[PDB]
């Protein structure tokens, strides 16, 4: 029993170490997604629903099942009662049960580190929302950014040290990718997505090509 | 049985008549046919007694449960959708006589306008619904007798106690054109029940109040 | 019930009454019938109330469902297909009376040339599905009078306002000729139901525009 | 199994020691349950029913699944047969029950730890009823307060001395944020507050937050 | 078949006829229709009579494992919500004939006033039920007449006597227009059974009391 | 838990190790793969979608498995929805997640590496995607191109010195068996298919006999 | 509707009209029912349209699914016989009024002599089949109109153009005496559309040429 | 993991060392099976389907369960589609799936060794086709002869010393019994069958008896 766990843990925090860095901060135009991925097609961050985004590091069909789950659970609590029901607070939870039943259970435990976000909808004023789910269903609720994959402790350390409230776009994507230098990080390295709280339904955009290289410099 | 709701400023109100019959005969003299199913939601009822009462129960069981789980209550609309799927659950039965349709009164504590947060939704027996933007509506075998007045009467509401009346006399025309609809019993003291709902929440209003307002018609009818 | 889609240059339009009957009686004088389904795409649906909502709900959410897992949204065939499967099996329940066809109308974005790249296309009660190259369609009750209408005053649409124009009048006949599609309430203000859709996506018609354009009909026909 | 036992209570023990502590205990008003969350969403304190509360330590997904469970038993066994008949002794003999199974059975044993706390009903006379769930089943009937998660000796010594069963809400309050400090090394960022308030009429719990939790905090 | 149930101050009783028929012809003298369900409820049940005494046992068997297996007994509405659950249970083979509707009377214990803590529910085929407030009530094929004659006898009930020579006399005259329902066999000494509930408990009324007021009936109506 | 993983990796690896080569580049007319296989009628390269083709190395009876999985997924996606729903991106992904679930939990892990490739639509100007899916789940998506089973490291080698993008037929051939030899071929001991981006609408073809043996004197 | 099909040699046609019908009412003027398969094979389908083109669609994917499976594409005979099993599964709901009859051209490669090695199969609502000996088969309301005419036109053909006006003859008989099945709509330009399928494959006849041959059908009719 | 992989390889590897031994080859009249068989009864070369037949090596109650299963999909296929779509090189494939799903998951593995073969149809010039199928579902396409069981090296070589690719029946034969040799093998410790291409439908005989000892003499 005790050696069991010992190893499941072990080897989920060794995938989670060796695998890209993803970094999620709240500024004051919404959440901003900064994610190191070299891939043209694979996503490491993505939508989830109205106002609720998703970030993830570790291995990828792993976490992608998840975001799958994820989409299904929240369009199908949309379809049940409505679509302002669904929170991230609600996403965030059920990450935290389906992994820990994927820790305890599985053949092999989940290599993944979730990040549910979740802005205000259009004209409600509301402080965004950063949830940190791990691998075996421990969650946690960050106030400013969240920092997931690879070694976390400079990247982390670099936040704390250069963050701010209420930042512009072109400040926090600086701070961010600042902070990922930490341990060449142009558009071609790049992957940066955002929920925006200025849009009247779908907050989740991205920001790609000779936008985000104009973002850079 | 008639049950009416119609939104007043800032508030909504809804009332049913007391009446149970088998066919013809009376079974029933002190039923009560609206319930408060939330803290902010009224359920008025119409058809088949079991299937009625164990509507209003289950309905407002299922909404305590959302919000005890979630830790917050659910959406108007999605407390629409929920009573919906319950009718549309109950159209196979509801086509061997277990029949039930439910009238929606609430109070929208995320409007924009408190003045107009009131919400009056109607169903029919496949689980359409309907959010009223007329003020008023009604269900049961003497609903239409009770829209028909309310449409001329509707103009007078201008507060709580207006739409009570207003309510209360929808009514009073319903039980004398509907046997089925059961009248103000001033022997008995039975009097049809209401619940109104504000920002302060659902209250059921006494008895006393709809008793002085049902006389108050009677004479003003003689 | 009478929902109309018409194609005008660059971009397509539907239009829908606001009548709910039982029976003879009148149950309903604002409903909404046609839906913006996605970006792109907007779908009018008569028959049962309760079926044709939940069958525009649960579009939109399957459609969207498609786009969030697999990173782009359904081609427009594929659109077209789940709806068609969709209408299929809601046949047997179409069959004790809970019946609802939809019409669909969108604007296709991977369409060789944005000059009739709208679509609009039909259903039958089996999904049986057409894609009308003739420019204009309707479903309801009220279909025929509007399609007949349509017949006529389609040369006119040389642009989006002529084309709403058209569509709120093919409403007005399908409405003066059938009781169960309603007409335009000058009383109560109250008027079809729009959503027009171009390459900058597709957006609801306000009141206002539809309420000139059926006055603009009313006097037509008076003075 | 001598030692698969062994292992497992030790897994669910040491599970519970690392986390934060949580406190419940009857004032003059009914039972206040006050807890260490650093969250402002994530709850460790929830209604079950009427005038039926639950305070959980541990794992967060763990006692959230129990809390789960413990409302839908609660609000099945109301509708059953009426919502009269659901009582703490009831929620704590099946959070006894299920967490053996889950103990004895489950792939992991869930490293939590439950209170059950039920004031009496409007305009009745009844003393509180405090119930305490571990990990292996064992439930315990305490009289006074609750302790669970961490080091729970020095809050229970803390609050077994300088007690009142009568004390009022600021002052129960205040008493047990301070046995809460007795297990440290606070304030409304820091702290989740709930009551069981038995004046209530019909739902007995409800939270204190935010400005007012404050007022009782600061004087 | 008729049994009524009537409330008393501080308590209730329920009476039952004795025949049993099949058609026109009667298949029993003694049936037993009232049943002590619980120490402070009696359930009376009228129609197919295996359908009937499964109810009442069924039901004991029920509240009594409820109150072992928890400690502590249903509250009123609880019990209420079970009868009611079974006959909503048992409504498909009503359907098919095997029809029985229940009578329940019972004393809450947990009432606020204990002289008004007397209780009488009557559930429809559905299991609809109502919680009775005008005093008394019966079900049966003479509950129209018995409840007829406790409209004009209820003013009459003082006590617990007064109430169980109220109850007789409205089966007396359940039996004398209904062929359905017996009367008393003064040959035979077969009388109606009876039931009473007050804070005590429920008891059976001996057959010697219900003998004499059912003798006192007859000899006042026969002068 | 981490010594049993240790030896499905460990298993998965040498059996990938020992079998035949197969390379996959991106040429001016769409895909290219090339594959030892002595064999005349057993398949390494197969048409997966109207665009999307299918190379794999390793344990056939393994990769063949997952070849007809992809072909059942591909044609029931494209009658759910419709022939341009299906994407060389979908299968990669769900052949990542297949094997993800087959190195986890079935009795033995799958010997075999993967790639999915896609060219352009018929008069689209879309450039070639080419995917490769490891024995544990594994997916990356490489621009130039993709070697997959033996010794992976001298051809990956030979091509990164030798490739050129927009090549010719031809070219692209000889580059790629040379590629192939440092790890003499010809048509007896190669399988050799094209993702051609110039046909209407099935873009899988193959080079066989006589035709292959023109293109391979040059 | 009227789906035609004959052999000329070292080759087969089939054609077929545009008119989709709701009882009386036209709901359809450019409908297309005759498909390709498969290289070799087309197929044109009469009946409800929505299992039709189910059909259809359905059926080539299965062919194409069994050739990249197997690697070969299906003989001849297991393309009658998987087409066959698809109506047969039908049958059920062309019993309730969903009724849809294949019929089939192909041109078998594996065939002994490369102009006897033309093939139409014709079907019921069993998924029975047949295929034809001597020389054409329709489907359809307009089936035996087009096949009674081509029993008297089948002689001129002896290439593959003589053999496509017979075709579209026969097409211009069925619509001829048949309501159902629509004919050259001059004033749209909307005409048959038709599929070829000889050694070099299957392709769609070009619309131009249909129209030349109506226009003479027509000149030479009036 | 491992270990219990090589134990199966090693146990199914012995157990086919220790069997009798069966070859078939191509010859000008289509293709011959002749294996080393004491029984009267018990047969290890059987017909799967027209053209198609089927030899086996090892433990007889295994391959024989594959030589059923080999049956019954032939005959559900030419059923489902038509009986010229079952081929040999489908029988092999799947004869391929079915020994690897024994090979890892059965309790223990198959100690069995096939060969599918295939000649053309009445009146076709199609060369004849041999498929090897080994204890693990690995699979292979042989040009002229197939051998199996027991030590293979001696007659693998004596064929590919003296085997013609388009000899007479008594010669293939001939070349057949003298390879198996490399107690004096007959026409009692021999089971012989041909797929014989000039067959109008079904191309399995068995050679037997009286006509087999003509064809050694
Ligand atoms: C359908 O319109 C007539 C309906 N009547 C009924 O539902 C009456 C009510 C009645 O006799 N009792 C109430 C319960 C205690 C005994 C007396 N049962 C029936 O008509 C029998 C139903 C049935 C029989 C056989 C097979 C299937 C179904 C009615 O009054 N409906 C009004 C109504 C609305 C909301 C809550 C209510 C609660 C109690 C009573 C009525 C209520
Ligand atoms: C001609 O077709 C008659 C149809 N009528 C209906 O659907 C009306 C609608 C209605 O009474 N209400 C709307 C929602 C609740 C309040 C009142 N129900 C019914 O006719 C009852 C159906 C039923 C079926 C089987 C057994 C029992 C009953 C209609 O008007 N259909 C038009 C229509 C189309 C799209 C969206 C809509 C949304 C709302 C209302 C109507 C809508
Ligand atoms: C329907 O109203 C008449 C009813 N009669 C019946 O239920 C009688 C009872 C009877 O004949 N016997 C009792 C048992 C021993 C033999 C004599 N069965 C019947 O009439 C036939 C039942 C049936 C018909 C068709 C299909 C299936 C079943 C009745 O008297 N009901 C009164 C009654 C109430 C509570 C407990 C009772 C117990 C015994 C007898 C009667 C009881
Ligand atoms: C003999 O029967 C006439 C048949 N017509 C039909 O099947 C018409 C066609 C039609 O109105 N639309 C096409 C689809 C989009 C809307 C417009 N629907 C119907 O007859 C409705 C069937 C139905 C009714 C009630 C319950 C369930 C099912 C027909 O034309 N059949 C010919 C035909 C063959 C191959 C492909 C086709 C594709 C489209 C249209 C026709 C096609």
């Amino acid at each position: 029993m005790e050696q069991a766990m010992r190893e499941r843990s072990e080897l989920a925090r060794k995938g989670i170490a060796r695998a890209k860095s993803v970094v999620a901060l709240a500024y004051a135009g919404g959440v901003l997604f900064v994610a190191e991925n070299p891939s043209r097609s694979l996503q490491k961050i993505s939508e989830l629903y109205d106002r609720v985004g998703f970030a993830a590091a570790g291995k990828f069909n792993e976490f992608d099942n998840l975001r799958r789950g994820g989409i299904q659970f929240a369009d199908t609590r949309g379809y049940a009662y409505d679509r302002r029901d669904v929170t991230g607070r609600q996403l965030a939870n059920v990450y935290a049960q389906t992994l820990g039943t994927i820790f305890t259970e599985q053949a092999k435990p989940y290599e993944v580190e979730l990040c549910v976000a979740e802005v205000a909808h259009y004209g409600e004023t509301k402080r965004p929302e950063l949830y940190r789910i791990t691998y075996d269903g421990s969650i946690a609720d960050e106030p400013h950014f969240v920092v997931m994959g690879g070694t976390t402790e400079p990247i982390a350390n670099a936040l704390k040290e250069s963050y701010a409230e209420n930042a512009s776009l072109t400040d926090a994507l600086r701070i961010a990718v600042a902070a990922l230098r930490a341990g060449t990080l142009g558009v071609a390295s790049l992957e940066v997505a955002v929920l925006d709280a200025n849009r009247p339904r779908r907050a989740f955009r991205r920001i790609t090509g000779s936008a985000l290289q104009a973002l850079l410099v | 049985t008639t049950i009416v709701a119609l939104k007043y400023p800032g508030g909504v109100v809804m009332a049913g008549d007391r009446r149970s019959t088998q066919g013809n005969m009376i079974s029933g003299r002190d039923v009560r046919k609206v319930y408060i199913t939330d803290d902010y939601t009224a359920t008025g009822i119409a058809g088949t007694a079991a299937v009625a009462v164990e509507f209003a129960r289950l309905y407002a069981v299922e909404l305590e449960h959302y919000e005890k789980l979630e830790g917050v209550p659910l959406t108007f609309a999605g407390k629409i959708n929920r009573l919906a799927i319950m009718v549309r659950g109950n159209l196979a039965a509801a086509m061997q006589g277990l029949l039930a349709l439910p009238l929606l009164a609430g109070y929208d504590i995320h409007a924009s306008d408190p003045q107009s947060a009131g919400r009056i939704v109607s169903f029919d027996a496949a689980g359409g619904w309907n959010i009223e933007e007329e003020g008023y509506q009604a269900v049961g075998s003497g609903s239409l007798f009770a829209k028909s007045s309310m449409k001329k009467l509707y103009s007078q509401v201008t507060d709580g106690d207006s739409g009570l009346r207003v309510a209360v006399e929808a009514l009073y025309d319903a039980a004398d054109d509907d046997s089925a609809t059961g009248g103000p019993d001033l022997v008995r003291g039975i009097f049809p029940t209401a619940v109104i709902i504000d920002a302060d929440g659902a209250v059921d209003v006494p008895e006393s109040r709809i008793a002085e307002l049902a006389r108050a018609i009677i004479e003003s009818r003689s």
